[PDB]
RNA sequence: UGUCCUACGCCGGCAGGCGCGGGUAACCCGUUGAACCCCAUUCGUGAUGGGGAUCGGGGAUUGCAAUUAUUCCCC
């Protein structure tokens, strides 16, 4: 395929996987 | 379990994700019949009409496209939909079904599985 | 005479900061940007020439190179010798030249001003 | 064949003052 | 020569439309205006009238071309 | 059945000319849904003979500069042209089209040669591929110069061009231009 | 529809002929001083349906078009939208249409000639 | 490309080419511009109406320029479509239909001059087996030399495609007894380079 | 099981959404609505007299798709081709005040609020409104 | 592409103003929301709602300075 097209394919194929796995306030205190 | 493929045109790259389902096809979150150039609607529906509505009933495909243009994306969408099914029928259905899908899908139009190796030519001094 | 519905006599009473709206957009920007020392000195020289002149003829001619200085309403009646690069043009400032510059009354260029064979043998 | 009307510094045709506007006459045989 | 197509229906040609145009085998804004000598603005405005009155079947609707047909 | 535009069938199209069977490509293997395919039909000699006949029609209406590139507009036109051809005549618009290519092909042409001044003509015969290359060109320039400045839409100028050519009428631009090419060739044996 | 019984083929507005076949938004543009842009907002302020031709407008609504386009400022036509802004002589905002456009243009020519400006001299010589 | 590549003049200048020739802004300009130079090129005396020949008249643009300058003329052309457009323009002179390769059908010693604006080069090509360029050029100039009165002049504007057509026209012209030369206006320009055969009988 | 915005025709959705906003009567329509071009590259004013509602409807629909859009982002959406006389054409943005006054008008409808990391987004009540109207879009079109 | 690219908020109808941030950069502009293209509306063969030159009046910006129109916008 080549360097430029494959870079966009791999980046796009990764981002479709993440929105399958996807389907608060930070802990300011450390001792409960 | 699922299968993750790609199909391409000049710069319009597609990725398709197919798994068990009831037969819904989505592109960028939209159905296959709402993709914007309605003149080339049959190019989106060729792998569905060639194979039949029953053959796609055991799979749900979700396609993402980025880059290219209005008709370059349609040629990449129809490639990765058909290429996703021939990969899914290979790994989880017997090869006899995969051979007969790959047979009738090449004799119609060779660009549904093997990509077009045409890209813009650069200019040199 | 009226200029923008304002006669000459209270236009002479009128100061600079309320002359802003009576001029056009170009002259309004120029007056905000200020007037340099070159045109302050010239305005005094027209004021001096109008001072000592006899009150029944036009004043003496003032020669200058300032082609880019707009004509304020107090300049009317003056004798300005404006230079086109070759000679000084003597222009008498009528009250109808208020919004205009001085360079366009001394034109720096001249107009341009621009038998077939018949065989015998 | 019209060589006296040819402009040296530019491709085209330049007029002369003694002679008429540019032309070329060649007789027959 | 120059076209002096009418911009509104007179009494003679309005009857000529309502008894002849729904039997042509093709009805189009452009083919009506060539024979009835009317402007194309009314040539399409007369056909949406006939469509609402049910005298004509619609074949295609498009921003560039509109195609109409007889009933039977 | 694979139908053109979803409503035109390629089964019933019968080509009457023996010479043009290999080159008018609309039959069961070349039946496609749309005249858009983006196929590489000009990378090799006689590759375009296998191109479907309607795609060659749409590629030839992309002409005269301002329309160079716009193919989605030309497939729009041939879609509307076939729906008018069915209306006026009543049979398959593909059958009307393949009769037009047959009747608009010059069977004999002339070439221009000249050694010194004397430019004369000799009549030569026309290959079966150029009988199609000339026929599509004459129908497309027939419909283009038909309207260009009147209220007639190109969709119904192209329908009125293909219908007249299939009838063999002299009202066609293609038939009138074909016959004068035949008339010059007869005079220049 | 049909021609009304009181349809006008030619309308006499501001001593020019206004064609009645043309649509009202663009038949008004035949008079000078109004264009495709001024005549659209004038017909919007008059509350006149723009689908009508210029021929079937009756004597009522054709006269309130005139008193709008001759007198625009009391119908909220904004000050920037007028062609004749602050005059040289009497600085006020107006919209000159039929002969006022030609007279103001002529007056702007002879003003530049009398003062012998460069712009007025090159108009004279050219 | 060039109009002569299309075919015979009777078929190329058909009904549809005749219309767009009339409404052709470049054609209306330059056809009369060359006819002004070509009428001036034959040195005929002023204040004297003459009788001229308009060979290859076509639409009659060059014919109308003579009539507006006080002359009278007759036009000879081969295609009926350009002759029909000449009638519709309400021209003054007479019109004749015929091929100048077959001869000009007039009595000897008739015309005070002959005018030609872009018609001559249609004889250097023969699109019939019966036609020969050499004999059709000679049958033109021999009949022209008969019909033209002695001492008169014929000025011919023509559009050659190479150097050989200029030669092949000239030798046929000088073999019928004509004397003169070639007048080239702006001989080293491109748009204004016009060729003029000035021919006169002694 | 409920239909969403993406599952229907976007052209039919704007016609339904603008028809909804007009019937509510709570949009704040500015006074210069009948006298302005809504882009510097236009030759004329909009043909439709109620152009503000369809612009308002198309603003909400575009904010649903990609949130965080400001005034500068929406002038870039609605820009087009400026034919610069005899010079070659270029791309020019829309008019900023029309884009701004729409976003103020949607805020008065309690449909749009500002975003802490940028421009504007949709209200949780806003997205409840648009997804309901997509129900009537598909019911009258896909079920007929 | 860049320390000159710009995001966002407010004002004006537009050119354009005021404020506050990101980015020496596969980090911000920028998911570079480009134009033809696609779908609806009006126009209807008319030098016409094609074509825009040449002009008149006004407004805004950069500059020591805009006159012989720096440039941009409106009628
Ligand atoms: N062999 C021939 N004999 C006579 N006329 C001929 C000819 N070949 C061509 N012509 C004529 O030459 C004409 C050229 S058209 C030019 C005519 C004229 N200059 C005008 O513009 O009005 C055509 O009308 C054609 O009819």
């Amino acid at each position: 395929v080549g360097p430029r097209l494959s870079r966009r394919i791999l980046q796009q194929a990764r981002q479709q996987q993440e929105e399958l796995e996807a389907e608060r306030e930070r802990t300011t205190r450390l001792g409960p | 379990q699922s299968v993750q493929v790609f199909g391409r045109k000049k710069t319009a790259t597609a990725v398709a994700h197919c798994k068990r389902g009831n037969g819904l096809i989505k592109v960028n979150g939209r159905p296959l019949e709402m993709i914007e150039p309605r003149t080339l609607q049959y190019k989106l529906l060729e792998p569905v009409l060639l194979l039949g509505k029953e053959r796609f009933a055991g799979v749900d495909i979700r396609v993402r496209v980025k880059g290219g243009g209005h008709v370059a994306q349609i040629y990449a969408i129809r490639q990765s939909i058909s290429k996703a099914l021939v990969a899914y029928y290979q790994k989880y259905v017997d090869e006899a079904s995969k051979k007969e899908i790959k047979d009738i899908l090449i004799q119609y139009d060779r660009t549904l599985l093997v990509a077009d190796p045409r890209r813009c030519e650069s200019k040199k001094f | 005479f009226t200029y923008r519905g304002v006669d000459l006599d209270q236009l002479l009473d009128m100061s600079y900061e309320q002359l802003m709206q009576l001029y056009s957009a170009r002259q309004r920007r120029r007056l905000n940007r200020g007037l340099r020392r070159k045109q302050h000195s010239l305005l005094k020289r027209l004021r001096k020439a109008k001072k000592e002149a006899p009150p029944m003829e036009k004043p003496e001619v003032v020669k200058t190179h300032l082609r880019d200085m707009i004509i304020l309403p107090e300049m009317v009646g003056s004798m300005v010798g404006v230079y086109n690069g070759k000679t000084f043009n003597q222009v008498e400032i009528k009250p109808e030249m208020i919004g205009h510059y001085l360079g366009e009354f001394s034109i720096t260029y001249k107009p341009v001003k621009h038998s077939r064979f018949i065989p015998l043998k | 064949p019209g060589a006296e009307y040819k402009a040296k510094k530019a491709k085209g045709d330049v007029k002369k003052k003694g002679r008429p506007d540019p032309y070329a006459y060649i007789p027959l045989n | 020569d120059k076209l002096n197509n009418l911009v509104l229906f007179d009494k003679a040609t309005y009857d000529k439309l309502c008894k002849e145009v729904p039997n042509y085998k093709l009805i189009t804004p452009a083919v009506v205006s060539e024979r009835l000598k009317i402007r194309g603005s009314l040539a399409r405005a007369a056909l949406q009238e006939l469509l609402s009155k049910g005298l004509i079947k619609l074949v295609s609707k498009h921003r560039a071309q509109v195609i109409y047909t007889r009933n039977t | 059945d694979i139908k053109l535009f979803g409503k035109w069938s390629t089964d019933d199209v019968q080509i009457n000319d023996i010479s043009l069977q290999d080159y008018i490509a609309v039959k069961e293997k070349y039946a496609k849904y749309l005249p858009h395919s983006a196929g590489r039909y000009a990378a090799k000699r006689f590759r375009k003979a296998q191109c479907p006949i309607v795609e060659r029609l749409t590629n030839s209406m992309m002409m005269h500069g301002r329309n160079n590139g716009k193919k989605l507009m030309t497939v729009r036109i041939v879609k509307h042209a076939f729906e008018i051809i069915h209306l006026l005549t009543g049979e398959n618009p593909l059958q009307v089209l393949v009769n037009a290519i047959i009747n608009s092909g010059p069977r004999e042409d002339s070439t221009r040669i000249g050694r010194a001044g004397t430019v004369r003509r000799q009549a030569v015969d026309v290959s079966p591929l150029r009988r199609v290359n000339q026929a599509i060109w004459l129908l497309c320039t027939g419909a283009r110069e038909a309207a260009f400045r009147n209220i007639k839409t190109i969709a119904e100028c192209l329908a009125d061009e293909l219908i007249n050519a299939a009838k063999g009428s002299s009202n066609s631009y293609a038939i009138k231009k074909k016959d004068e090419l035949e008339r010059v060739a007869k005079s220049n044996r | 529809l049909v021609i009304p019984e009181k349809f006008q083929h030619i309308l006499r507005v501001l001593n020019t002929n206004i064609d009645g076949r043309r649509k009202i938004a663009f038949a008004i543009t035949a008079i000078k001083g109004v264009g495709r842009r001024y005549a659209h907002v004038v017909l919007r302020k008059a509350d006149i349906d723009l689908t009508k031709r210029a021929g079937e407008l009756t004597e009522d609504e054709v006269e309130r078009v005139i008193t709008i386009m001759q007198n625009p400022r009391q119908y909220k036509i904004p000050d920037w939208f007028l062609n004749r802004q602050k005059d040289v002589k009497d600085g006020k905002y107006s919209q000159v249409l039929a002969n006022g456009l030609d007279n103001k243009l002529r007056e702007d020519l002879e003003r530049l000639k009398k003062i012998r400006a460069h712009r007025g001299l090159r108009h004279f010589w050219g | 490309r060039r109009p002569e590549h299309g075919g015979p003049p009777e078929l190329f200048y058909d009904e549809t080419e005749a219309r767009k020739y009339v409404r052709n802004s470049r054609m209306i300009d330059i056809q009369t511009r060359m006819a002004g130079r070509a009428l001036e090129l034959l040195y005929l005396p002023e204040n004297k109406p003459c009788y001229l020949l308009d060979i290859g008249c076509g639409t009659g643009l060059s014919g109308s320029y003579l009539s507006d300058e006080g002359h009278y003329w007759v036009g000879l052309d081969i295609s009926p479509a350009m002759l029909d457009e000449a009638v519709d323009r309400e021209i003054e002179g007479d019109l004749l239909l015929g091929d100048m390769g077959q001869g000009i059908p007039f009595k000897p010693g008739t015309f005070d001059g002959c005018i030609s604006i872009s018609a001559v080069q249609w004889l250097c090509n023969a699109n019939k087996k019966s036609e020969n360029p050499a004999k059709r050029l000679y049958c033109f100039f021999a009949s022209l030399f008969s019909v033209l009165v002695r001492g008169s002049r014929a000025v011919l504007q023509l559009y050659p495609e190479n150097s050989e057509q200029l030669e092949l026209i000239t030798t046929q012209a000088t073999k019928a007894g004509f004397s003169g030369g070639m007048v080239v206006d702006y001989p080293n320009s491109a748009k204004a380079k016009k060729f003029y055969l000035c021919l006169f009988s002694g | 099981p409920g239909v969403t915005v993406k599952d229907v025709n976007q052209q039919e959705f704007v016609r339904a959404l603008a028809a909804f906003l007009k019937k509510s009567g709570k949009l704040k329509v500015p006074e210069w609505v009948d006298t302005v071009k809504l882009a510097k590259h236009k030759e004329l004013a909009p043909y439709d007299e109620n152009w503000f509602y369809t612009r308002a409807a198309s603003t909400a629909r575009h904010l649903y798709l990609r949130g965080g859009a400001g005034v500068g982002s929406m002038t870039k959406i609605y820009g087009g081709r400026q034919r610069n006389g005899v010079m070659p054409s270029h791309f020019s943005r829309g008019s900023k005040s029309v884009a701004r006054r729409v976003l103020q008008a949607l805020e008065g409808l309690k449909m749009v609020e500002k975003d802490q990391d940028g421009g504007r987004k949709l209200t949780p009540q806003g997205q409840r409104d648009l997804d309901r109207i997509a129900g009537q879009v598909a019911a009258a079109n896909k079920k007929h």
